[PDB]
């Protein structure tokens, strides 16, 4: 149901970091 | 280097 | 974690420490994917070669961390366990084939900010994202070198192609298993060590914005070698499994 969403990112349109490295790789 | 941690989970 | 760095507040709020309690020390990683539910590699718990066999008055499920060694008092949540199952067909003879255990906590773990099970991937997800060259994320408090950190390290790596992962090995790669790294010339770098074993190797789906756990850190030789390559436990390929032992065990 809720799974893979990060309550202190996903759930707050907050981005981590890194992660847009890895969703320019896809 | 652990820290000690509360009795009652061990 | 070789070359990655310190991970932000509640990251990756899956990530779950495998704690021995006598002596007090971490053993592996592992990953929460529900309330009660904690999966990890097989061989974090029974590795016959060094006379490793742990059973579940041995452990501790530690969930919610950042520091690697201090009590997380208020974010960190600690859970005994109440049952181990580890795959029938694991092969700790030869080369680690279906390297994974679910591990059954005894109570729910609540939910919070730092707390948050990953999702496991469907066959479309698999399909669509694990392809060569896509990145993926390794978290873990193991060793920074083949010394230990003081939070938990991260480190995103692509995918290899299965010729050039069977080609710097010679042990034998089953279909259960993917590897990953950067190659000698790519000028990135980083890899899982010691310490890491059991971890989550995840991906952000760009379809619908979760992270699901696509590996599990199994085997290596060496951390960060050039030439050499990380192997994962493919979690989709033993996902029956998963699924038939939570549905047959609550
Ligand atoms: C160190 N090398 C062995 C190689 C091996 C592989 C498969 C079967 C027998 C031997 C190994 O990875 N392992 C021996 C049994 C357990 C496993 C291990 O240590 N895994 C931990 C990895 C953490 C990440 C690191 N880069 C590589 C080792």
């Amino acid at each position: 149901a809720d799974c893979g969403l990060r309550p202190l990112f996903e759930k707050k349109s907050l981005e981590d970091k890194t992660e847009r490295e890895l969703l320019e790789s896809y | 280097d652990f820290e000690e941690i509360p009795e009652e989970y061990l | 974690i070789v070359e990655g760095s310190d991970a932000e507040i509640g990251m990756s709020p899956w990530q779950v420490m495998l704690f021995r309690k006598s002596p007090q020390e971490l053993l592996c990683g592992a990953s929460l994917i529900s309330d009660r539910w904690v999966l990890t590699a097989a061989h974090c718990l029974l590795y016959p070669p060094w006379d490793k066999n742990f059973t579940e008055n041995d452990l501790l499920v530690r969930i919610g961390k950042h520091s690697r060694t201090r009590y997380e008092r208020n974010i960190e949540k600690i859970s005994m366990l109440e049952k181990i199952y580890i795959h029938p067909r694991y092969n700790w003879r030869e080369n680690l084939d279906r390297d994974i255990a679910l591990m059954k906590l005894k109570k729910p773990v609540a939910f919070s900010d730092y707390i948050h099970p990953v999702c496991l991937p469907d066959r479309e997800t698999a399909a669509s994202l694990l392809q060569a060259g896509y990145k993926g994320r390794v978290t873990g408090w193991g060793n920074l070198k083949e010394g230990q950190p003081s939070v938990l390290q991260v480190v995103n790596l692509p995918i290899v192609e299965r010729p050039v992962c069977k080609d710097s090995t010679r042990i034998r790669i089953t279909d259960n298993m993917f590897c990953a790294g950067y190659k000698p010339d790519e000028g990135k770098r980083g890899d899982a060590c010691e310490g890491d074993s059991g971890g989550p190797f995840v991906m952000k789906s760009p379809f619908n914005n979760r992270w699901y756990q696509m590996g599990i850190v199994s085997w290596g030789e060496g951390c960060d070698r050039d030439g050499k390559y990380g192997f994962y436990t493919h979690v989709f390929r033993l996902k029956k499994w998963i699924q038939k032992v939570i549905d047959q065990f609550g």
